[PDB]
């Protein structure tokens, strides 16, 4: 049993100028990401999109434009720094979508109550061919 | 002049072949892709795994025959 | 000494040696016996 | 902070254990091969000394070894060229008589028919006629007999062992410790006034002794082995004084500062010398007189040990403003930190000057009788103009691998690098809105041409007859150039360059040296051909470098490293992400903007400059004045260019310039072949390699070393490489054998 | 979204999910092999497709494969 | 005359060219591995590396020979 | 240029262009109804292809009729 | 003190404030254009926007044409710019045809940059752009006509 830590607004957010790398409409129609991370301390570190920001000591709230912004940037947090990350998933409602870690635990770590998805039990050569599937709407892999 | 030029011809018709031959047999798959009739007839590729993997589907194999045939009968 | 004699049986070395005396050869031969579309000795 | 000699003793020991280990450098590669791939990977990193150790010390000390070894190599070419020069050379021959005899400096054996490439050069010499320069570069040395060329070849040969022994001896004996090579303040003195400085004071003197007087008795006929030798006119100084008066005084005018006394041999009339065609040695001496006190002066610059002058990291500091931050806070860390920084500026700078050499020494030809010499101008100025070039991509390419490599914000700082990495967006959207807008506005005109000429409305074209674009600003200031001496510029005599200049036409040998280069509506087109190739060179090379370390596709780029084929087929597919892609297709770019440069070159060269003159003095040009209404078009630039003037290439076989013919089409070849692997992929091959290994293990000759089609990265790289060597191959005989035979 | 699937001669080295750079996949309990976790691609929605986890599968033929199918901004990568 | 035989060999040339490809995507897409079992055209399959590798041999053959004399003429 | 340049490269260009025209006044009041994308690998050896094709054919057309025509023998 | 600030003061919204951007010279001007005037009915402003561009059309067609040197003609070649006149109108009409349905309200921005709630512009709708196509398409003619109407005492006719 895992609850997801609610996004909390009023976060503060780390010290930086502003650049062309940011969020365009995207954010505003469709979706946005937001990583949230503890800081020990006041860091300058890279953003996966501008230049250089300054990490604030406590609770840091960073929204960014893709999914994978948000985990290259966590990784480096986790990398580089020792820090503790979350994202979600933001659509233009206000509903939130909490994204990672899934299981409060990192996915390469397993983790006993996560179920089995696309898992085929059988050798990849065992797959039929194509003919087999042939107007019908499956794919060998499917199966 | 005709000896020279017919042997060009020859080596044109073979080098065309064999581009398409190669990727009509190896369509279905190779060492480097033993799954490839997954895929079907046209892909991008595999990635840059395992050696990298550019230009590996059947499709890829005319895409690159075409040339040699314009060179064939240029 | 035994490490340069390695270093001088690697590929490119080797290479360049076993090469540089064909073309030597190769070279002589046309300077003997130039031209020739044939061999004429039947 | 003390300034001084620092090294280490004996850090790596000198043995051939290592020479036995392939790979020794690499952790990896010394592993040795299990696949072909490994021999490939040998000599791509060979160099890549940074990726073998993080320690900057060992890093450095390679560096200095190898440009010590690099020296060395340069002057075992100058010992080849000077000892070419005098055992297998005309150079006696063309030195009696320079505007008939055609300069040759290489013989070939005859062995298998290739005697023919031994030609008729003059002299009673069989040879092949050189493009390099080295006989007006001879002349302009006083050097007169082939035996003062084997000197200076022993000379270069000691040297090149020099050099090589400093290298060995700086890496394995000596080497400097890292706070020698960090000594910029002290580097920069050095090279200001010591390098530069006492070099050009140094030639002055041997101009001044040597150059000016023999060339005074080579100008006015006297036979060269009836010149007295250079050193009987430091000797006797009545010889020079007979030739220049001022030599008679001893030196008082120079401490008396009665300088103008020296106007004899020191002068500034500028022009040139209407017998040899190249600029007056008068000039260039004092020319490398005032060079070296320039120098000498700006070598005091710095701070070293003594507390007077400037330290580098002040100066930067000072310099910040509204716009740019705390800028110029950092860059003395990151330039004494960074090889790769270093050497992209420097790679920027050195071709961007290699370039301005291109156009100084055909607008003001420095040596004797090299202005007439139209195969020696046009190698010249193609040949620089491919140097620059390259040198500039390099710069990208180095600019990249700091970006990914050494850069890094929470150590090393900078302001201004951080701004300009938040809005790279707006830089790269602007340059390429700048880059379209020169395409339509400088090539669509030439469509413009072409479909008008065609459709037979010459009235509707953009011609000089039609729609003129006159380059206004470039006319008014070359009529100022013109207008200078006298005006402002009261002490030259004539103009800065004859191109400048109206009238004062120059002929040598019945050919024209230099006369005003004429502009009109199709030097305007070409000139904004010119613009839009380098905008479209350095907007590739540019956004190569700003989104190096990430971009909204790829936020870890700079994880996946500097050179590195893609990450995938997804995202849309990611192909040629790297910094490295980037440098691969700017030298693509970098050969077209050359080439229609070089074209340019000979083309208006040819048309409106180079030719025959009359005794009466009607000029001739190579081509009928044919640029200002043939090049406004693409069609004409295929026709009267391409076609017509690649008759001699076509035409050489039977001759001694036959070598350009096959040349010619080897390096067609080359270029066609590289398409090959431009337009392929490696899976194809690695696929088809499949079956021939099947074939190979069938007969149980397979090998050990596993057979691998090239990386995605080498396929590239192989093809840019014999694209490029094909290009310019194939130019370099098209433009040799064409100015050999005409001009 | 395209496709991705495990096969069962995965040895749950993890390497896949270390690798993927939008979390796609997981780790999940197995009895199979002798490191008893097996891959999982329950994120699928976000996969872009690059295969870095292809790259980092030491089985021989691989464990996860990655069909590339119909595309979508996330597969696309846009940020826009 | 010219105009027509130069016409008819590049159509002729872009139509060999996609009977292959359909080859190639017979051999995806409805092609039957067990209902071919050891006919001719699975054995086509099964010795398939013979078959490219001979056709590189070919070509390598025809492709040296007539450049090198070619090239030895001019 | 499609057989030389692949994807990546336009793409990441075609990411700036975005930004220019999402920030420039008067021109954001237009919109576009489809992404801008660079093209796909497997597209782009197509439009290379097919552009390399008929400057072929093209090319050898134009010589070879006014070789001949021109001329007629 | 410095001169550049991110956009609105939020600092990962994706642009910059600059001179060029947001200055009072730059703002006041880009608001009192006719396409910025969010309460106008966007009719009018496509009066405004068509007479301006209309008649600046006609400049380059005269000149540049094929017609050009043959003043008899020449003047009259501003058929050509009311032809780019009708073009245009017919990329608007179906630029609104495409991205407006009948029934749905604007997708202008309803916020201001100081954070207070706006109304939408109309333009961004189906009618408000058929009425600014109408518009543009009008001052359009319109400002050609102006323009051919004056052939006189210029120092380019
Ligand atoms: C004279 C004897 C000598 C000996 C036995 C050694 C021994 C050694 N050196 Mg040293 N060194 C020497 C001279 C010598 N060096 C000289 C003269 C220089 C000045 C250039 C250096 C500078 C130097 C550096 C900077 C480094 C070494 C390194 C090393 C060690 C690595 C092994 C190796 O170098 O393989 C190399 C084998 C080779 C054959 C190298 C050939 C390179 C030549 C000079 C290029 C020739 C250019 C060629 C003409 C280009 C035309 C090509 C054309 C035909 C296509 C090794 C123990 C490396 C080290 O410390 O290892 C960790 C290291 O980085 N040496
Ligand atoms: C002038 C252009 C050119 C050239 C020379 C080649 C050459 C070749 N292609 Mg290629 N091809 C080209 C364009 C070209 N291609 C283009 C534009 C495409 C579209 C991308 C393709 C796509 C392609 C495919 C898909 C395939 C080929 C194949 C082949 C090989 C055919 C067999 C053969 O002819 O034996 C050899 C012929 C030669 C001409 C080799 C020339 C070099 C000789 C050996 C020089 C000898 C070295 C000499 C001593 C100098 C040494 C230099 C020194 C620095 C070391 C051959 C090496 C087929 C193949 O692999 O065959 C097995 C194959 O499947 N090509
Ligand atoms: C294949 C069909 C086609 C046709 C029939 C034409 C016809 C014409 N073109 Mg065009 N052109 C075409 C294709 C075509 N073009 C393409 C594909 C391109 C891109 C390369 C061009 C680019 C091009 C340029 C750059 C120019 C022309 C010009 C001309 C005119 C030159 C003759 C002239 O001086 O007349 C008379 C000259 C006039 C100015 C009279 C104007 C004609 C009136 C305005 C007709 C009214 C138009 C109508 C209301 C709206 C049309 C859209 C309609 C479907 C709703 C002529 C009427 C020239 C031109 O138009 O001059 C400005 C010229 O500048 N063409
Ligand atoms: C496959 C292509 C090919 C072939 C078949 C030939 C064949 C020949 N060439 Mg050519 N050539 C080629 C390509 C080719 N060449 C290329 C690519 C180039 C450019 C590099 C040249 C450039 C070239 C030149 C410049 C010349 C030739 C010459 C010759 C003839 C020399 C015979 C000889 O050496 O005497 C006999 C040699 C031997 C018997 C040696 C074999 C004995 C061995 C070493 C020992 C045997 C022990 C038992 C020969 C018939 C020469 C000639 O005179 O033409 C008539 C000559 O002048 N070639
Ligand atoms: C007036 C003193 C002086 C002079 C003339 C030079 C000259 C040169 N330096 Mg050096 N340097 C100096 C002081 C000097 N340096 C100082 C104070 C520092 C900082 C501590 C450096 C550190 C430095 C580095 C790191 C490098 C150079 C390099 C170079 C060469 C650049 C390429 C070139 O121009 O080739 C032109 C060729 C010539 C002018 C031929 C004449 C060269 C003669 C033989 C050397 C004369 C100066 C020499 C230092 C005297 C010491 C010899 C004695 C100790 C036995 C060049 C020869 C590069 C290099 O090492 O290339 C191998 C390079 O990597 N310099
Ligand atoms: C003084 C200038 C300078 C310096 C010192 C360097 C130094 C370096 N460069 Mg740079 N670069 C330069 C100029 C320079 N470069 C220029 C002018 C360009 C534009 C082309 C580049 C573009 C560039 C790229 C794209 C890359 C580098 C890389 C590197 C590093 C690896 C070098 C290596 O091991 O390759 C080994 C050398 C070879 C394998 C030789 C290859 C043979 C060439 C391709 C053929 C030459 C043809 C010949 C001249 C003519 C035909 C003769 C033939 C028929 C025999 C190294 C530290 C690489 C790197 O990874 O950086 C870390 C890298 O990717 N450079
Ligand atoms: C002749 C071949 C060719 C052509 C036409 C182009 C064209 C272009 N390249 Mg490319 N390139 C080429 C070869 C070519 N390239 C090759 C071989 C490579 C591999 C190395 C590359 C790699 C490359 C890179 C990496 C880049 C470019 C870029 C560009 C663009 C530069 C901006 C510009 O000039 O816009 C204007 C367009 C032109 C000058 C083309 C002609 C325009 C005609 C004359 C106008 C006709 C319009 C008419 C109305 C048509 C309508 C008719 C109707 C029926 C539709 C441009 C469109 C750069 C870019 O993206 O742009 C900034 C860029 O970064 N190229
Ligand atoms: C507008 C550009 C321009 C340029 C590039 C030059 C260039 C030159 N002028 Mg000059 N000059 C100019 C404008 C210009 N001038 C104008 C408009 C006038 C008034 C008509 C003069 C009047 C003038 C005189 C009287 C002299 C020159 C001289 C010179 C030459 C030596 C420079 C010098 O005196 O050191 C620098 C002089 C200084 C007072 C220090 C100023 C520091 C500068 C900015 C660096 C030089 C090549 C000298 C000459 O004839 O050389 C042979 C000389 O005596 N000029
Ligand atoms: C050279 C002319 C450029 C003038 C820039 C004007 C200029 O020098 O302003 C200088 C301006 C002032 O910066 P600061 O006062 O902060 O500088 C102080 C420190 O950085 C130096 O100590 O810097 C900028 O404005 C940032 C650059 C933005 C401008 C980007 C525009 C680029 C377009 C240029 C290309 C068009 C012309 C090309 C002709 C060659
Ligand atoms: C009568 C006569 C004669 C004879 C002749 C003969 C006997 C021949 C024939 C010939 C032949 C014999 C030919 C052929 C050709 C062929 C081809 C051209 C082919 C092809 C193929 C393909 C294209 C394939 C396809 C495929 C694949 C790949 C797989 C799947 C299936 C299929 C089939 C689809 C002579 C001349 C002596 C003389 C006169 C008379
Ligand atoms: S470069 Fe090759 S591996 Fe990479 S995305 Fe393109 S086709 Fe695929
Ligand atoms: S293709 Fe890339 S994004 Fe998709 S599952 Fe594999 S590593 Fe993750
Ligand atoms: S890389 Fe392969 S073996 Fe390893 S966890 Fe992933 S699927 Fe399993």
């Amino acid at each position: 049993g895992f609850t997801p830590p609610e996004l909390d607004p009023n976060t503060p957010s780390p010290i930086f100028g502003g650049s062309t790398g940011g969020l365009l409409r995207k954010a505003q129609v469709e979706e946005f990401y937001v990583i949230t991370w503890e800081s020990p301390k006041e860091q300058i570190f890279e953003m996966p999109t501008g230049g250089a920001a300054i990490m604030r000591e406590g609770p840091n709230l960073l929204k960014l434009a893709r999914k994978e912004q948000c985990l290259a940037l966590g990784t480096r947090l986790r990398s580089k720094y020792k820090i503790k990350y979350q994202f979600y998933r933001v659509f233009p409602s206000g509903e939130v979508q909490y994204l990672h870690p899934k299981d409060g635990v990192y996915p390469e770590k397993v983790n006993p109550g996560r179920q089995g998805v696309g898992v085929n039990f059988r050798s990849i050569g065992k797959n039929v061919s194509p003919i087999e599937v042939k107007f019908t709407g499956k794919q060998p892999y499917d199966l | 002049g005709d000896f020279l030029v017919h042997h060009a011809i020859a080596l044109g018709l073979h080098t065309t072949t064999l581009i398409l031959v190669k990727g009509a047999l190896d369509a279905r798959g190779s060492k480097l892709m033993p799954d490839k009739k997954d895929f079907g007839y046209s892909f991008p590729c595999d990635g840059p795994g395992r050696g990298g993997t550019c230009d590996i589907s059947a499709w890829d194999a005319f895409y690159l025959a075409v040339f040699w045939m314009l060179n064939t009968i240029g | 000494m035994r490490d340069l004699k390695t270093y001088l049986s690697v590929a490119p070395v080797a290479s360049t040696l076993w090469f540089a005396a064909l073309a030597g050869l190769l070279i002589e031969i046309n300077r003997f016996f130039p031209d020739a579309l044939t061999f004429p000795f039947f | 902070p003390e300034v001084k000699i620092l090294v280490d003793r004996d850090p790596i020991k000198t043995s051939f254990e290592q020479w036995a280990k392939p790979g020794h450098f690499s952790r990896t590669i010394a592993k040795g091969p299990d696949t072909t791939t490994w021999i490939w990977n040998l000599h791509a990193d060979a160099h890549d000394f940074d990726s073998h150790t993080s320690d900057l010390e060992e890093i450095s000390r390679k560096v200095f070894s190898a440009h010590f070894g690099q020296l060395s190599i340069i002057f075992l070419w100058l010992s080849g060229m000077y000892f070419h020069g005098a055992r297998f050379s005309n150079y006696e021959a063309w030195l009696n008589d320079p505007t008939h005899i055609r300069p040759s400096a290489q013989v070939v054996w005859p062995i298998v028919g290739q005697e023919i490439l031994n030609g008729d050069v003059g002299g009673g010499f069989r040879g092949i006629q050189i493009t390099s320069g080295f006989f007006q570069i001879w002349r302009a040395s006083g050097i007169t007999s082939e035996l003062q060329l084997y000197c200076t070849a022993i000379g270069a040969l000691v040297f090149a062992a020099l050099m090589l022994f400093a290298g060995w001896f700086h890496y394995h004996k000596a080497a400097p410790k890292l706070v020698w090579f960090q000594d910029v303040e002290s580097m920069l003195n050095h090279h200001l006034a010591g390098l530069l400085g006492l070099g050009s004071l140094s030639w002055a003197g041997h101009q001044v002794h040597v150059s000016l007087p023999i060339n005074q008795f080579l100008n006015a006929g006297v036979d060269p082995k009836e010149i007295p030798l250079p050193h009987e006119f430091i000797l006797n100084r009545d010889l020079l004084a007979q030739l220049y008066p001022s030599f008679a005084e001893g030196a008082t005018p120079f401490f008396t500062l009665n300088w103008s006394k020296y106007a004899d041999f020191l002068t500034f009339r500028g022009g040139l010398d209407p017998l040899t065609g190249g600029l007056w040695l008068t000039d260039i001496a004092h020319h490398h007189l005032a060079i070296a006190i320039l120098f000498l002066i700006a070598g005091h610059m710095y701070r070293t040990n003594w507390g007077i002058g400037h330290g580098i990291k002040d100066i930067l500091e000072a310099h910040k403003g509204p716009f740019t931050g705390q800028g110029h806070k950092g860059l003395y860390e990151i330039l004494t930190t960074s090889w790769h920084a270093q050497l992209s500026i420097n790679l920027a700078m050195l071709g961007s000057l290699t370039i301005i050499v291109a156009h100084h020494m055909y607008a003001m030809p420095p040596y004797p009788y090299l202005a007439t010499d139209y195969g020696t101008q046009l190698s010249l100025f193609t040949h620089h103009m491919w140097i620059g070039g390259f040198l500039i991509v390099g710069a990208a390419a180095h600019a990249a691998i700091f970006m990914v490599r050494d850069y890094d914000p929470t150590t090393r700082y900078n302001d201004l690098l951080d701004r300009v990495l938040r809005h790279r967006d707006a830089i790269i959207s602007h340059l390429n809105w700048v880059c379209i807008f020169l395409g339509f506005h400088s090539f669509g005109l030439y469509i413009h041409n072409d479909t008008m000429s065609a459709l037979g409305r010459p009235q509707d074209m953009f011609s000089d007859t039609a729609i003129q674009l006159q380059p206004v600003f470039a006319q008014w200031i070359q009529n100022t150039h013109a207008l200078a001496p006298g005006t402002t510029a009261p002490g030259a005599t004539t103009s800065t360059s004859l191109t400048w200049g109206g009238g004062d036409l120059v002929s040598v040998g019945g050919k024209v040296a230099l006369l005003p280069i004429p502009l009109g509506t199709a030097d305007f087109l070409v000139h904004h051909i010119h613009a839009f190739t380098i905008h479209v060179t350095v907007l590739i090379l540019l956004k190569g470098v700003l989104f190096a370390r990430s971009s909204r596709l790829i936020p870890d780029k700079a994880n996946l490293g500097f050179r590195f084929p893609c990450d995938g087929p997804g995202r849309g597919g990611t192909c040629q992400v790297s910094a490295w892609d980037h440098v691969f297709l700017g030298l693509f770019w970098m050969y077209n903007a050359i080439s229609v440069v070089i074209f340019h070159f000979s083309w208006k060269m040819q048309s409106d400059v180079w030719g025959s003159i009359n005794d009466q003095g009607v000029v001739t040009h190579i081509t009928g004045g044919n640029f200002a209404q043939s090049s406004i078009t693409i069609n004409g630039w295929l026709r009267d260019f391409l076609w017509a003037q690649a008759s001699q290439v076509i035409q050489s076989y039977g001759s001694s310039l036959s070598a350009y013919g096959l040349f010619f089409l080897g390096a067609h070849f080359v270029w066609a072949f590289s398409l090959m692997f431009l337009f392929s992929g490696r899976g194809y091959w690695q696929e088809l390699i499949e079956s021939i290994v099947w074939a190979h293990n069938k007969l149980k000759v397979a090998p050990a070393t596993q057979p691998r089609a090239l990386s995605i990265v080498q396929g590239r790289a192989v093809g840019v490489t014999h694209y490029l060597l094909g290009g310019i191959a194939t130019t370099w005989a098209f433009f040799l054998a064409r100015i050999i035979a005409v001009g | 979204s395209h496709s991705v699937k495990i096969y069962d001669t995965c040895i749950g080295c993890t390497q896949c999910v270390r690798a993927c750079p939008t979390d796609v996949l997981e780790m999940i309990p197995w009895g199979g092999c002798k490191a008893k976790q097996i891959a999982s691609a329950p994120r699928t929605e976000d996969c872009v497709g690059c295969k870095r986890c292809e790259s980092a599968c030491p089985t021989d033929f691989l464990s996860v494969r990655v069909y590339l199918w119909h595309e979508t901004t996330r597969s696309m990568g846009l940020a826009y | 005359q010219a105009a027509l035989y130069t016409h008819h060999q590049y159509i002729a040339g872009f139509i060999m060219t996609g009977a292959f490809a359909h080859g190639a995507i017979f051999f995806i897409r409805d092609y039957n591995p067990e209902q071919n079992a050891d006919n001719v055209l699975a054995r086509m399959l099964e010795h398939k590396e013979a078959i490219i590798s001979h056709l590189s041999w070919a070509s390598l053959f025809l492709g040296f020979h007539t450049l090198g004399l070619y090239v030895h003429n001019d | 240029m499609f057989l030389i340049s692949w994807r990546g490269y336009w793409q990441e260009l075609i990411e700036t262009l975005a930004w220019a025209h999402e920030r420039t006044p008067l021109a954001n009041l237009i919109r576009w109804r489809d992404k801008p994308v660079a093209l796909s690998i497997v597209q782009a050896r197509l439009v290379g292809l097919v552009h390399f094709s008929v400057g072929y054919i093209f090319t050898y057309a134009a010589f070879l009729i006014a070789s001949t025509s021109g001329k007629f023998g | 003190y410095q001169v550049v600030q991110p956009i609105n003061g939020d600092p990962f919204i994706g642009s910059l404030e600059t001179p060029v951007t947001s200055s009072p010279l730059v703002a006041w001007y880009l608001s009192n254009l006719p396409g910025y005037r969010t309460a106008v009915n966007p009719l009018l402003r496509g009066i405004e926007v068509g007479l301006a561009h209309g008649f600046l059309l006609v400049g380059p067609f005269v000149k540049a044409g094929p017609l050009r040197n043959t003043e008899i003609a020449g003047q009259a070649g501003s058929l050509a710019a009311g032809g780019l006149v009708v073009i245009l109108s017919i990329c608007l009409t179906i630029y609104g045809i495409s991205s407006f349905n009948e029934g749905d309200p604007s997708t202008a921005p309803s916020l201001t940059l100081t954070g207070r709630k706006k109304q939408p512009d109309q333009l961004q709708t189906a009618d408000g752009w058929a009425k600014f196509t109408g518009g543009f398409f009008f001052g359009g003619i319109s400002g050609v006509i102006w323009a051919f109407f004056l052939l006189y005492v210029l120092d380019l006719p």
